[PDB]
DNA sequence: GCCTTGACCCTCCCCTAAGGGGAGGGTTTAGATTGTGTGCAGTCTGACGCGGCG
RNA sequence: GCAG
DNA sequence: CGCCGCGTCAGACTGCACACAATCTAAACCCTCCCCTTAGGGGAGGGTCAAGGC
């Protein structure tokens, strides 16, 4: 179509986000439906492995002498008080304990659906719900990559078929019985493969543990998983979908950040962060539109942005909110007293102390660019008249060497126990000087003869027999 | 320390090698305490303390324990130098194409991949996807897809086959790719196909995959996924005086990448929208693109100014980049600055330093000085002493200036003499004052001109400046020779005044013991200066042993020639006073001087010359009054008749005789007329006015006129500027150059109206824009020249080589525009010139040709010497001694080490601010010669020539040639070859209207497949009676004979095919349309006669040359010698065939039939023979003729323009410039070696190869030289730090990185960027050291 | 204007510009040419380096 | 003179009780709003190279 | 804006 | 393969003086960490002062 005739990022962006019809007010809310649905399917999932509402069960235990409030792990329910909790957690009790005793397999195989229904009531917040699903996520993926370093054990040795491989791994899973038919079949491969058959052991048991940790085995919440992963990424698809469709309530409202120190598609890419925000915390069971709350979250995401990284010496959100009300302030009153105010009488409009406005009037400046061209010559910049202040002018170098001469003739002219005392006690001709106590321990002597040398040293060097040479370096 | 410099690309392990820390975060500083931010564009712990030996948080302060690194913050205790050298590195998110080698073109990643541009950045923008492999299936690998096609073709074939988008898929290609066999298959599929251009895309996709596989570049580091940081200190963050900050534009780019990079790692972690990421990846991309290079993929981002940031490119490259503002020029401590001012007092080696400026510049001498001599103490002390000023320190001062140069310089430094070395003497004022001699070298004038101070610190530049430097050696130009510190507008009026004669001059006629009596007589009033009296003169000639030898004569001179005579050297004659002397006559007596004696004598004859012509101009007090413009009585008569002239020519246009454009033409030419007949009424008026008595009669001489002393010493103005003061000011022309009609008749001593002021200021301001705006037009022309020559010394003694030029005197038409001895001067000999009289060697071989031996020449009449020059020099890297010649301004051999490139290049472009912006008729006698003579006589005795490279010289009565002109083809020739003429005895007639049809032998005419109403249109006019023919053109005819040409064929009247003599093929003239046949069928024509007639600069000239341009209209030459033939006519583009007699025939041509072509059918051609006609084109030139024929070319053709306007450059400075342009050759048959056929080598890489070659038995290349223009010629050096900070930095570094070159530093601007010695001069030493003890 | 030593630029360690801040005299492109042009590689030298 | 030796003495860093004050960072804001606009610059010519394109 |  | 459009690349050198850029918006909660308040105490680290003996 138009493609390859633009390089612009900003018309890339707009034509390819243009291609999303907007969304209705019942639009909205099927998306959401489908959000809610995706999540609330990866909780009846996760409801198959006990030991999550066991761990929801033991935090209302928490609950009970106070380790928690209600608020913090359950936010509704549907089909707020410790009223309705406390039956609630006895249904879902109740449902648990008359599924612990059933072992049996099409008599145990209906009540974990009974539970994942019963559990589908509790309408969890984001922390435990996210607790839950990543602690399975990590368990299975754990014995998950056991299964493949099971599988990859025979790429050490061989080079094998799955496909004759998969028929037998799956169901056994206790023992190696799948594995002694693997020697029923003795093509060269299936030679090396049993040599490691010892080294399999450890993993190949250790998974059996899980096999009764869970209460469930690995076929069982295999399928757990892949169910858990068609949810969420049902849920994710759908948030997609909405994040895409308000992509122009971002530029609305984004266009109205403009030249404040960011470019557009940096607002914008602020803004769908935050609107992805939005999406993720929206509620249509409020009965709202998406816009009203999505606009709340776009405008937090772009205005802390801005206050973030459109300084170059970057102030904090308290100073940019101190100096965008200092800057209203003077708005008004240089609207109402017809001048600039001064900062003594901004400082009783405003209410704070006068220095510190003067202190905030003197952030507020953005640093000049080193080539801005002077007076517009465009062959004089501001950068070749900055001069560097670190250096040390070459007089002052000669007169450093100078003195350092000086002073080897000056304490040439002492014996070698007070040039050592002196040496020493400051830092000449080495790396560091020392304490009373340093210098004496270098002479097995106490400190006050080292204090007694380095006077009269000193009284020594006072003297007009060696100090004209010295004196001269003290500027009159 | 180093010996080369190698670029290379940057792998990401390198540039994690380069880094001391990772860039996480854009806080460049805090706000409150400016201290750096942790893990910031500024940070303590990755680019090193902000204090001196310090931690940031002070814990260790002191360099007692001294790289510590604090555990508190992990800053380093250590100098803070180390913030300009340590980098950082920002890790991107996502790969991120290099801009540099994905947009200067050629792109490199489209000519590696084979992929062009717009899919690379239809891909990389996320546009489209690509097929980074298939597999089993139908999508080769580059074939893009857009998103729909991706889309189905995905559940086509699964995952099978794998596409990307984004730099991560051009970086998969790029990675995924076999380079040797790749190249390996392109020369498979290059021996394959004879497309010419085809395979040299082929060739050069070759060249690029084995200078990736050469180079340890591997592809996919053209895609960068890691950054480097600048270091901290060379992006400041500096806090201004007024409490505000100032900030590099680096700062905010940097800030800009981390900025959208920590988006993207969140956009990843968030696991957002692919839109949302997408966008992100080609915002980081922009953001990268922009921080290299801002502005060259699409639009520059400006910051808070709307005024574009300053990238890390723009760093590097420009009139404002590193290369030419801080590495090939830079600020200079010890240096001043002030206005010039004269002190005329001064002699030729100083200069006047005011005592203020000499106390400052030379400071640290006078601390030395100052503590040397006991007078203080300490250098403190003695900084308070010379603050105080204290009397003592003036006292050391003039022992510390004592014989101390300083280097004087006055931009611009158009040449060498720009800058010269003096002497210094301290003055009292505040301006130098400058010895006026060297004025016309710095191209002074005391109007508000300032000249820069510098000071030579060291013993060795103290010397230079002594002895290569100082302006007593500089007394010659290094252009021309000639002397450059010559006498000017007062010393020269000073000289001439004195060495005139007036006719009744008090004190005439006496006889004077010498020189002495008449300074007496002179200064006690007893003699005018201009008194005619009888001097005893003894003068002394050089003996041939080389002694002095009197010789004592009553000579007839004045009193002020006797007077100067006792400032003239020794070893001089007479003669050289004993004349009125102008500017040229004083210039050629330094010059004699100069080649007598030599430069010691010839310094003091400069300033005694100074020194006496100022003394005796002011002793005339010659001024300038009113009186002093006399206007010629005559000028109000001539006005008048002329005004009475062009009213007749208006009322004979009222009469409608004459057209508006012959109107206005004859009146031009008839106030022309009046104009030069007011300005020789004027001139002759003045130039003799002076009419006075001897012994009562009454006698004309010269004049003693103001003006007319002025003008006619060479001291001020010319007649030209005479005549706007006393004749007429003349004919302006128009802004747009058309001249208008009625002149100025006025003149400045009258009054110009104000219609003819408005008229005057018309051209008047056109003169100064042209001024204005044509200096930057000659600075960068010799900004090129010294970039395409800058490498070139001399670097040998002789490199044993017998070819060189043939040396003849320029003549074009009839009068010699430059003698041979003019162009032989200082050249050496490369055969034994022998004398007319053959096997008597006039002057052996190998001879410098100084002025003796041209005198030689000039005795006898030798009118071509082979001489060496450059461009035939066989030494590689350099040029020898001898191919060179004179030093011209030594006047000696030039010595090895000479940096001859640069002189060259400034002797040319210093001029360049002087530029803008028939029958034949023998003059005089001798005998007519011909060359390339094929004469046939026709039917009334004359001689006409059956060729079109015949021109007609003049040989005269010695044997040299004096005149040359040159014929068209079949010109009737009154006279004869071999014969003598007198002056004005016309020998060539033709007519240019029209060009006929010569016939080929004696015979009767016949057609030959000529049909009556297929080939012609026969017409029929009235005014001399005859029905005649029109051969039909293109577009007037039928399907026929347009398409089987018209011929003419000769047969005797008894029906024999008679033939042309020696050759007995049918013998035809084949005629092209639009020609006049007024001869009938079965006529007698003699072989002569007529049988069909068909009718028919500056400096942008100089930098065209030099460039190389191709000329829009060029003439065709024939490649190969053989016989015309034609293809296919009216197709809009004819086509040729050239018939050798024993090559390859079929040679092809395109020739586009809307212009003439100027041979015809049956004759022969060879190489080099102008087949159509027009300016001609140097490569054309270089093909065909060779390189001597390009090199006389282009020095003819740049000696035309300089010659017009008066400036005297010598040949060497463009033969250098030439052989810097033929650097290149391009391999046709690759022989028993490494280089590839049609690929562009230099051209002593494949000289050495080839002697290697051919040293061992084996064949060796065969190459064709190539004429690059001096941009090309520059950029393509084999140092691709010359070639970067000439121009096109971007090109140059992208080529140079991607094919890992290595600068081995052998010029001059890659030693002067890295700070070393120059290899030319005395830095020829110490290189030659260094390549004595590294290769050994 | 005169100057022995003095402030020097920030970026590069070059003196600075004017004699408003004690200048130094800029060696342009041309004068290197000068200098090259002559045999002047010490007088050069020094001008680049010290 | 060479040492010791106990007695003083200085500066500097941290501590007191019960919070005050501020800097600098996090977080949510639920009527509903869904495509950037400068009253921009565009105004430089000539040479050269390369690539779509008939 | 200017100086050469 | 020849041509037209488009992009890129240049365009003197020193000096003074002058002087940048100028519009462009949130609030109410909470948290931690740092430094401060009196009237001196407590102690490490490091000098200093008269005395005495070698
Ligand atoms: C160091 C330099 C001397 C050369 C002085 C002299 C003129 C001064 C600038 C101007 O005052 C304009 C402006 C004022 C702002 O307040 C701070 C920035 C600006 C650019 C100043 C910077 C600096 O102070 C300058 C360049
Ligand atoms: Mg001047
Ligand atoms: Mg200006
Ligand atoms: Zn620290
Ligand atoms: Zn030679």
């Amino acid at each position: 179509s138009e493609i390859g005739r633009t390089t612009d990022p900003v018309r890339m962006y707009m034509r390819e986000m243009g291609t999303v019809e907007l969304l209705t007010r019942e639009g909205e809310i099927d998306i959401a439906k489908r959000i809610e649905d995706g999540i609330n399917q990866v909780q009846c999932s996760v409801a198959e492995y006990p030991e999550a509402i066991t761990y929801l069960l033991e935090q209302y235990d928490r609950v009970e002498a106070e380790e928690a409030r209600l608020s913090d792990l359950i936010t509704g329910f549907v089909d707020i008080d410790p009223e309705l909790a406390r039956e609630k957690f006895a249904e879902l009790r109740a449902q648990y304990v008359v599924t612990r005793d059933t072992i049996k397999h099409a008599t145990a195989q209906e009540e974990i659906l009974k539970l994942s229904e019963v559990f589908k009531q509790f309408r969890l917040v984001p922390k435990q719900f996210d607790y839950l699903v990543n602690s399975m996520r990590v368990m299975m993926d754990r014995v998950r990559t056991q299964e493949r370093l099971i599988m990859k054990l025979c790429v050490e040795q061989c080079k094998m078929p799955k496909k004759n491989f998969i028929t037998l791994f799956t169901g056994n899973e206790t023992s190696d019985t799948w594995f002694n038919a693997a020697i029923a079949m003795n093509k060269p491969w299936s030679e090396k493969l049993h040599d490691v058959s010892e080294e399999v052991h450890r993993a190949l048991q250790k998974l059996q543990q899980i096999e009764e940790e869970t209460g469930l085995t690995i076929e069982q919440v295999k399928d757990i998983n892949r169910r858990m992963s068609i949810g969420e990424a049902k849920a994710r698809r759908a948030k997609k979908e909405m994040v895409e469709a308000n992509l122009r309530l971002v530029i609305s409202i984004a266009k109205k950040y403009t030249n404040r120190g960011l470019q557009f598609l940096d607002l914008i890419q602020e803004g769908n962060i935050g609107l992805m925000k939005a999406v993720d915390k929206f509620e249509y069971r409020r009965g709202y539109k998406f816009s009203t709350y999505a606009t709340w979250w776009i405008r937090q995401a772009i205005t802390r942005s801005i206050a973030d990284q459109a300084r170059t010496i970057r102030i904090p959100v308290h100073m940019i909110e101190t100096i965008n009300k200092l800057n209203r302030i003077s708005r008004q009153m240089l609207q109402e007293m017809g001048r600039e105010p001064t900062p003594e009488e901004l400082a009783e409009r405003m209410l704070m102390p006068e220095d510190k406005i003067r202190k905030v009037l003197k952030i507020a400046k953005e640093p000049i660019s080193m080539e801005t061209p002077i007076g517009d010559d465009e062959d004089s910049h501001l950068g070749d008249f900055i001069e560097d202040t670190t250096l040390e002018l070459p007089l002052d170098s000669a007169t450093t060497e100078s003195l350092r001469a000086a002073t080897h003739d000056v304490l040439a002219g002492l014996t070698a126990r007070e040039a050592k005392v002196l040496r020493m006690r400051f830092g000449i001709d080495m790396n560091t000087d020392y304490t009373l106590e340093e210098v004496g321990k270098q002479f097995d002597v106490t400190r006050e003869r080292i204090r007694q040398i380095e006077a009269k040293a000193l009284r020594k060097l006072r003297h007009p027999s060696r100090s004209e040479v010295l004196r001269s370096f003290l500027d009159d | 320390e180093f010996d080369a410099i190698k670029i290379a690309l940057a792998s990401p392990d390198m540039i994690r090698s380069w880094s001391f820390g990772e860039v996480k975060k854009p806080e460049t500083i805090n706000y409150r305490t400016f201290k750096p931010e942790r893990d910031g564009l500024f940070c303590a712990r990755i680019f090193g303390p902000v204090k001196d030996y310090e931690c940031l948080c002070g814990k260790y302060k002191r360099l007692k324990h001294r790289g510590v690194i604090c555990e508190k913050c992990g800053v380093e205790v250590t100098q803070t130098k180390v913030r300009r050298e340590r980098m950082g590195h920002i890790e991107l998110a996502s790969p991120t194409a290099h801009i540099w080698f994905l947009k200067s073109l050629p792109s490199r990643i489209g000519l590696l991949l084979d992929m062009p541009l717009r899919d690379i950045e239809r891909v990389l923008y996320f546009e489209s996807y690509v097929v980074i492999e298939g597999g089993m299936t139908n999508l080769e690998r580059q074939q893009i897809l857009t998103e729909e096609q991706y889309l189905d073709a995905l559940e086509e074939f699964g995952d099978e086959f794998d596409a990307k988008m984004g730099a991560e898929a051009i970086q998969a290609l790029l990675k995924s790719m076999d380079l040797e066999q790749e190249c390996e298959q392109l020369r498979e599929e290059l021996n394959e196909t004879n497309s010419e251009t085809k395979r040299k895309k082929l060739t050069k996709r070759i060249k690029l995959l084995e200078a990736f596989v050469q180079s340890g570049n591997k592809p996919e580091w053209m895609i960068l996924t890691v950054l480097p940081v600048l270091p901290p200190d060379l992006r400041p963050l500096v806090p201004l005086d007024g409490g505000r900050f100032a900030t590099s534009d680096l700062n905010d780019l940097y800030r800009r990448v981390i900025n959208r990079n920590n988006r993207l790692k969140r956009l990843l972690d968030l696991a957002a929208p692919d839109i949302i990421v997408r966008n992100e990846k080609r915002m980081l991309q922009e953001a990268v693109d922009a921080l290299l290079d801002n502005g060259r993929r699409g639009r520059a981002i400006t910051g808070s100014n709307k005024r574009p940031l300053k990238s890390l490119a723009d760093m590097i490259k420009g009139k404002q980049g590193r290369f030419r503002q801080n590495l090939l020029g830079k600020r200079v401590d010890y240096s001043g600055r002030s206005v010039i001012t004269v002190g005329p007092y001064l002699r030729l080696h100083q200069c006047g330093l005011p005592k203020k400026m000499a106390l400052e510049l030379f400071k640290p001498f006078i601390y030395g000085k100052l503590e040397l001599r006991g007078l203080a103490t300490t250098i403190k002390a003695a900084k308070k002493m010379v603050e105080r000023e204290e009397a003592v320190v003036w006292d050391i001062l003039d022992e510390v200036i004592r014989e101390h140069p300083v280097l004087l310089n006055r931009a611009p430094t158009l040449h060498r003499l720009g800058i010269q070395a003096f002497e210094p003497v301290l003055i009292e004022g505040k301006a130098i004052q400058l010895h006026p001699l060297v004025c016309a070298a710095y191209n002074a004038d005391f109007d508000g001109d300032q000249m820069a101070v510098h000071v030579p610190l060291t013993l060795e530049a103290q010397l230079e400046a002594r002895a290569l430097m100082m302006s007593t050696n500089n007394i010659l130009s290094p252009a021309n020779g000639e002397p450059i510190i010559v006498p000017s507008q007062d010393v020269v009026l000073g000289l001439y005044y004195m060495t005139r004669d007036c006719v009744n001059a008090k004190g005439e006629g006496m006889v004077l013991t010498g020189p002495k009596e008449a300074e007496r007589l002179y200064r006690s009033g007893l003699a005018s200066l201009h008194a005619r009296v009888k001097v005893r003169i003894t003068e002394y000639e050089k003996d041939a042993n080389g002694e002095l030898v009197a010789k004592t004569s009553l000579k007839d001179t004045t009193v002020g020639r006797a007077i100067l005579w006792m400032i003239v050297p020794k070893g001089l004659p007479y003669s050289i006073v004993n004349q009125a002397l102008g500017k040229k006559a004083i210039s050629k007596m330094l010059n004699t001087c100069y080649r007598i004696l030599g430069l010691k004598p010839t310094v003091i004859f400069a300033d005694q010359i100074m020194y006496t012509g100022f003394a005796y101009a002011a002793r005339s007090g010659a001024s300038v009054g009113i009186d002093d413009m006399v206007i010629p009585e005559k000028k109000h008569e001539i006005i008048s008749e002329a005004e009475a002239e062009v009213a007749e020519i208006q009322e004979q246009f009222q009469s409608g005789l004459v057209t508006a454009g012959e109107r206005y033409n004859k009146v031009i030419d008839i106030w022309a007329a009046a104009n030069d007949r007011v300005s020789k009424a004027m001139m002759d008026n003045l130039q003799t006015e002076t009419v006075i008595n001897r012994d009562g009669q009454e006698e004309k001489q010269v004049s003693f006129n103001s003006i007319y002393m002025m003008a006619d010493s060479g001291a001020r103005g010319s007649a030209a500027q005479i005549r706007q003061l006393a004749g007429m000011r003349g004919l302006m022309a128009k802004p747009d150059g058309s001249i208008i009609e009625t002149p100025i008749t006025a003149n400045f001593r009258e009054g110009l109206n104000v219609l003819q002021y408005f008229i005057s200021t018309h051209g008047a301001r056109k003169g100064l824009a042209d001024t204005a705006l044509k200096t930057a037009n000659s600075g960068y022309l010799t900004r090129r020249l010294v970039d395409v020559a800058q490498d070139l010394v001399v670097t040998e003694d002789d490199c044993g080589t017998h070819e060189g030029i043939m040396m003849t005197p320029v003549i074009e038409g009839g009068d010699v525009k430059e003698p041979l001895r003019d162009r032989v001067l200082g050249r050496v000999t490369a055969e034994d010139v022998l004398k007319p009289g053959t096997a008597d060697i006039l002057v052996p071989r190998n001879t410098l040709l100084h002025e003796q031996w041209c005198d030689l020449l000039e005795e006898n009449s030798v009118d071509a010497v082979k001489v060496r020059s450059v461009v035939s020099c066989d030494t590689d890297f350099g040029v020898c001694a001898h191919c060179y010649g004179r030093d011209l301004a030594r006047g000696h051999i030039i010595n090895k080490g000479e940096a001859i490139g640069v002189i060259a290049a400034q002797s040319i472009g210093e001029p360049g601010t002087q530029l803008t912006m028939s029958s034949i008729q023998v003059k005089n006698k001798g005998s007519i010669k011909l060359s390339n003579v094929k004469s046939v006589v026709n039917s009334s005795g004359k001689l006409v020539i059956t060729s079109r490279n015949t021109e007609l010289k003049l040989i005269d009565e010695f044997g040299r040639t004096k005149e040359s002109y040159k014929v068209p083809y079949g010109a009737v020739l009154a006279k004869g070859d071999g014969e003598q003429v007198a002056g004005g005895e016309t020998v060539a007639n033709w007519d240019p209207h029209t060009m006929p049809v010569i016939t080929e032998v004696s015979g009767f005419v016949r057609f030959t497949d000529m049909i009556d109403g297929q080939t012609i249109t026969r017409q029929t006019d009235e005014l001399t009676g005859l029905s005649s023919l029109v051969v039909l053109d293109s577009a007037e005819r039928t399907a026929g004979g347009k398409d089987l040409r018209p011929a003419l064929k000769i047969v005797d009247a008894q029906g024999n095919d008679v033939l042309i003599p020696g050759t007995d093929m049918p013998a035809q003239y084949f005629l092209p349309g639009k020609a006049i046949v007024q001869l009938e069928d079965g006529v007698q024509i003699s072989s002569g006669d007529t049988l069909a007639r068909i009718p028919q600069g500056g400096l942008p000239r100089v930098a065209d040359l030099f460039e190389a341009r191709r000329p829009k209209e060029p003439a065709i030459l024939a490649e190969i010698s053989g016989i015309v033939s034609f293809g296919k006519e009216t197709k809009g583009k004819r086509r040729l065939v050239i018939t050798p007699v024993d090559g390859s025939d079929p040679y092809e041509e395109m020739i586009p039939k809307w212009r003439q072509l100027n041979v015809f059918e049956g004759e022969r051609v060879e190489r080099g023979d102008v087949i159509s006609d027009g300016p001609e084109a140097p490569h054309d030139i270089l093909r065909l003729r060779g390189v001597h024929a390009v090199t006389r070319y282009i020095v003819n053709e740049v000696q035309d323009v300089y010659r017009l306007q008066g400036v005297k450059i010598n040949d060497k400075h463009i033969e250098v410039i030439v052989r810097q342009m033929l650097r290149k050759a391009t391999i046709v048959n690759a022989g028993s070696s490494d280089f590839l056929e049609g690929e562009q080598v230099e051209y002593s890489r494949v000289k050495i190869a080839n002697r290697e070659l051919e040293a061992n038995g084996k064949v060796g290349a065969t190459y064709s030289r190539d004429l690059l223009g001096i941009t090309k010629a520059s950029l393509a050096t084999e140092s691709f730090i010359s070639a970067a900070s000439f121009q096109e930095t971007t090109r140059v570094l992208t080529e140079a990185a991607v094919a890992g070159k290595r600068d081995e530093l052998r010029g001059l601007k890659e030693n002067v960027i890295v700070g070393r010695l120059i290899p030319a001069g005395t830095g020829y030493a110490y290189h030659q050291d260094r390549m004595r003890r590294r290769a050994a | 204007h005169a100057r022995s030593t003095g402030s020097y630029s920030l970026v590069t360690q070059q003196p600075l510009g004017g004699k408003a801040q004690f200048g130094g005299q800029r060696f342009g492109e041309m004068e290197v040419w000068a200098l090259e042009a002559y045999g002047a590689a010490y007088t050069l030298q020094e001008m680049l380096t010290v």
